[PDB]
DNA sequence: GTTGTAT
DNA sequence: GATCATACAAC
DNA sequence: GATCATACAAC
DNA sequence: GTTGTAT
């Protein structure tokens, strides 16, 4: 028997809760940003091992470690959920361009789990500190974690195409996304396409960037679909086995073992003949083997009934300003560049006012070690440190810092070659600040920096394309 | 007064922190998310009149789940077997064990997903129980709470808030679990674009 | 085939597998240390959480952060392993004296097990606060991590005899050890007791320190078991639920439990009783109710008319866990052996643990203030002769230069020479220099009181004592298990 | 070798039908499985994870041996059978190598798996098919298990032989037998601390 | 059935 | 540690 | 997340 | 069977 008792519709409350789970399943949790290509977890667990300090130069960490960390900071789950994105980010045959490197058991193709975190230590990968680069450098915006007690970016910088390199999936609320991967190279060369001709076409974007490029290779049967997709964000594609019978490289998101299990189940029904035999002699430095049957019959229909032969349906669906949106090619293209001009600007002036700030103290110093004989005797004189700074701003016109500055002045900075050692840094600065002040004042440098730094990243992180498309 | 005196075989299920009481018109029968909370009410939940129910994981979305596999789930069957009311042809309001199912999952938005999926199932497979106002909803101010903390704050009914389920049209009722929870994707992607404020 | 292939002797590898495990779990895992009382997942949470600054003045914090650099820093084991230990030691019937603070479902006296680790927050406990203060102060040796690139702390400095006060067992192989809780403030009168008379007994010690003291409280049946421990070690303790009989409103018996045996669940008896009343195994029982609130432990055990509730009570007492004895055993490693020591050998052992962790400070603590004041020493003669100092400076190219002439002219160490060098302008002030005076004052006292410390035994002795009284006067108890005849 | 669509749930097994070259290895989980079973040339390698500590048969109730779903697994791999039924004409493997990990704990699965082959299969240790790896074990790559203790042509096996039966008789029952005080001494005897 | 973040 | 069910969309 | 067998000693 | 550290 209660006191303060209310009534609540059974409708309303249906409609409030489910949108409640709604929108919190789409836009933080099973959908990516368009920008940097990442969902909440994976984003979580980027920028902890960053602040954990497992750069790719310092040594690994034990996963344990780290999923403590991402879970008792950022990202407010359980560690199987963490530790298990942190797996796919780490396996060869999950991501195009793997976000971590790991060490110890993390899977295999065949479906084997990972080791337990007690075992297996990581630290992000070196193109992965693409995705951070310049994080500190205030070129991204940060907010409240869940606990209240800590601070993390709504997005990372994101040196390269994340999103259309590695893919995107999937499973959301009332809607799915289904992203696959591409070559880093292919990728960045249409996001330089765009940066020089806006008034490119799908047809023209296609010429630098065929299509998918899936980490396994196989072949992508047809092209019709690919156009399809990179136009209305929406398509169909076929993806069969690379075989010589032998199969040497397996379709997107495809087991060796459960196609083994199922053509064997095939095989013990009346499904096709000539299964003489079917092992699968994979190493730890390649890949699955397989008279009268004509086999080309019973190749023709293993791809057509079993899994060596499967569909993949374009669905680009991603979080644009907050909201799911199903995005084309150029509409990714073009949110991406966006993103990456923002950072380039927010980086330029974020130098740019700490440059500034350095030479205004620089300006004081260099008063101060000019006139060390009445600085020095100012303070002498003076009886409290906040005198000691009235007198020397009212004498040398100096600002509050700068006055603090020399009152901060270590006694081995009074020496000779100090006053020269500031000014050669002063001068650089000008120069710096000069320099600086062009980039914010010319959109054009800022789009070529852009660029610049894009090329820099296929040369040191492109793969030579894996799948081959057919038709 | 009526209470139990242990001793009984009662062929309850195994978790269930079952109260004292055998009065279906004072004891309370709470619905929690996972041990974590359970151990919380288990323990602090006034052992009288207050049993505790803890549901694992997602409750089958009866909607789109097959009979014959709703008549498979354990999670369910456990629910129907703490009331003692029976299933379809079998349902007797008149025999519940409880005349107060108190719906209390966690104050997450995972905690609003179960909360929709029991609601479904106390509206599709327990209608009855709803239609004679048993389903309440916890109204916290729950694993991260102490003993002290769930009692004084939503298990004391001397300060603890509740809202009684009510249903006002059954055809909009019918409508409305047919769009959210029903197997049509394209309707549910409709109202969560026409009905959401990001 | 292989190649080189080598030839193991059965009983030969056997022999060598088995003395590893054997040693590992003894002296590494199973017994805790007589010094800290500790074992080494118990030790590694402390230290970890001390790392963590979980400190009682600090907030909680999740719990899976910190088993996740306890068990990535310290303690090569795994993830459950860590938590689970930790969660026990937040627990107020588990530990005598808790060690941690948690956040959340820690589990219930009836079986219930602590939330999952996403949901529960912890830190240390004021009192465990006891278990490192100064740890910083070079009182407790350290060695290398598993990894071998962190670095543990071999004991802790524990100010509070932890061994006794929160017992300990106690599985290993070969061996295992069973110590009960005591009160902290008798603990404590008795290592006190032991410092002042060394020609203490026995007898004369159980004077102040009568026996266990379980954190559930209940009752003790026979003190000759007791008298027996403390002397060899080795003894059985009747223990039993404080109890008392109750009239119902109708007029008939009714048993009550108020305070069941240490490590005995209420539920798992509950489920005895029943089992055995429904079995005919005992009779006469009306019913068994658990009125147990989160305030208070309730086990009511109605009787039927016509029906001694004595005779049933005295049933349940030799047939159920109501009533169970306790195994002393008071094993623990010593100079890196196990052994099996008496109440005295655990008590002498605390005390010179204790007498070493305070000179090592006392140490720590001079050689600290004699270094500063060495550096006062300069600063005041280069406060004295700014003139000349300045000169010298910026009259020198290179700072070994300027730090050269220095020294050399005003008779300057390079520690000293480098410390006017690293002087801000902001210190060449009127008042700066009777400020680096008082300090330098004050220095020249602490290194005469430490100096005095380290010189008279007399006074370590006196430090420990006064600081003990102090531990019991913040967090001593007041006794909960009855001990009776 | 086999061909398959023939018919333990774990226990990746080889290609090959010759219980002369093909080889068994009793990891301790599927943290040290995955990493031994993604590179062990499936040809005349498998694998075959113990779950949990194996049960000590030198003071077990044969009913609670016959019970453990463990040591019903590693038989039911090598394929002798047991007791009044052991063939070892019948062993799907000459090379059974024990592989645990490198701690203490996986030196105590040792002498558990040793005591229970000695005990119930001891025609198989008579015979010379036991070895036990020599790693310098989940804490590490494919490539590193393969090239380390995997590889026939490297890696260094240990044949565990014995010499005098009594002695060893004698040792199990010390160590791993009923009689603690006996394993006390034992410890107390060769056991150097500090 | 399977994909991947979740309870 | 391994294993168990389930939501959610889309082939 | 919950549960499942096991080592080890002593009772 | 139960206890508490481990696999
Ligand atoms: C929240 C709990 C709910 O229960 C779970 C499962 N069950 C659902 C109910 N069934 C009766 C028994 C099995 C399950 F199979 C797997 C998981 C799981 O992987 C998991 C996790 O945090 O990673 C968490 N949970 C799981
Ligand atoms: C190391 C693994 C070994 O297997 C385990 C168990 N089994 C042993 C084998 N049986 C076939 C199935 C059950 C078990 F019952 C419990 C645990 C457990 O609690 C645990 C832990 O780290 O906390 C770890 N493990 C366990
Ligand atoms: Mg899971
Ligand atoms: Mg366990």
């Amino acid at each position: 028997q209660d006191k303060n008792l209310v009534n609540v519709n059974l409708t309303k409350e249906m409609k409030a809760s489910f949108i409640d789970y709604a929108m919190s399943v789409i836009v933080a949790r099973a959908l990516p940003d368009v920008r940097d290509g990442l969902k909440p977890v994976h984003r979580r667990i980027l920028y902890g091992m960053n602040e954990l300090g497992v750069t790719p130069d310092k040594p690994h960490k034990k996963s344990a470690r780290i999923t403590g960390d991402v879970m008792g900071k950022y990202h407010p789950h359980g560690d199987s959920s963490i530790y298990e994105a942190m797996v796919r980010m780490a396996q060869w045959w999950s991501y195009r361009y793997m976000l971590v490197d790991g060490h110890g058991n993390f899977g295999s193709m065949d479906g084997d789990s990972a080791a337990a975190q007690r075992y297996t230590e990581a630290r992000m990968s070196k193109i992965a500190l693409e995705m951070l680069r310049d994080i500190n450098k205030n070129t991204v915006d940060f907010v409240d974690n869940y606990d209240a007690n800590e601070r993390e970016p709504l997005v990372l910088p994101a040196r390269f195409p994340n999103l259309l390199v590695n893919g995107a999936t999937g499973i959301a609320v009332g809607m799915a996304t289904n992203i696959p991967p591409h070559n880093l190279g292919e990728t960045i060369d249409a996001v330089k396409l765009v940066m020089d001709n806006p008034e490119v076409t799908t047809k023209d974007l296609m010429e630098v960037l065929p299509g998918p490029d899936f980490p396994t290779g196989a072949l992508v049967m047809g092209k019709s679909g690919i156009h399809k997709a990179y136009e209305t964000g929406k398509g169909s594609i076929v993806l069969r086995s690379r075989t010589e019978i032998v199969v040497t490289e397996f379709p997107y998101m495809v087991n060796k073992t459960k196609v083994h299990e199922h053509i064997v189940r095939l095989v013990q029904e009346k499904r096709i003949e000539g299964i003489t035999a079917v092992r699968d002699e994979s190493n730890r430095e390649g890949v699955f083997v397989i008279r009268d049957a004509s086999a080309n019959v019973i190749l023709n229909n293993l791809f057509k009934m079993t899994q060596m032969q499967t569909n993949f349906g374009f669905n680009m669906l991603a979080i644009q300003n907050g909201i799911p949106k199903i995005l084309s090619l150029r509409q990714i293209l073009d949110a991406y560049i966006e993103h990456q001009k923002e950072v380039v600007v927010r980086r330029t002036r974020f130098d740019k006012e700490k440059a500034e700030a350095r030479a205004h103290i620089l300006e004081g110093l260099l008063i101060a070690l000019d006139h060390i004989d009445e600085v020095i005797r100012i303070i002498r004189a003076s009886e409290t440190d906040a005198e000691a700074q009235a007198e020397l701003m009212s004498k040398f016109k100096l600002s509050e810092r700068q006055s603090q500055a020399i009152l901060d002045m270590r006694l081995r900075r009074l020496t000779g070659l100090e006053r020269d050692k500031i000014q050669s840094e002063y001068d650089d600065l000008l120069a710096l600040i000069a320099d600086l002040a062009d980039i914010l004042a010319k959109p054009e440098r800022v789009s070529q920096i852009i660029k610049d730094e894009l090329d820099e990243v296929k040369r040191k992180f492109s793969d030579k394309r894996r799948t081959e498309l057919m038709v | 007064k009526h209470m139990k005196s242990g001793l009984e075989i009662s062929n309850l299920p195994g978790k269930l922190a079952d109260c004292s009481s055998n009065n279906p018109a004072e004891t309370e029968l709470f619905i929690v998310e996972g041990d974590s909370a359970g151990g919380s009410a288990k323990s602090g939940r006034n052992r009288e009149f207050q049993a505790i129910l803890p549901i694992r994981g997602k409750i089958l979305n009866v909607e789109k789940a097959s009979m014959d596999k709703i008549l498979a789930n354990e999670e369910i069957r456990s629910l129907f077997t703490a009331m003692g009311t029976g299933f379809g042809a079998e349902f007797d309001v008149s025999k519940a064990r409880y005349q107060k199912l108190v719906l209390m999952t966690d104050a997450d938005v995972d905690g609003a997903h179960i909360r929709t999926l029991l609601l479904t199932l106390i509206y599709r497979y327990m209608k009855p129980i709803l239609e004679a106002g048993y389903v309440y909803i916890a109204q916290p101010p729950l694993g991260e709470m102490d003993d002290h903390q769930l009692w004084e704050t939503t298990m004391d009914p001397e300060h603890r808030l509740m809202a009684r389920v009510s249903v006002d049209d059954a055809a909009e009722a019918d409508k409305i679990f047919d769009m959210l929870m029903g197997d049509r994707v394209e309707p549910r992607r409709e109202f969560i674009e026409e009905n959401a404020v990001y």
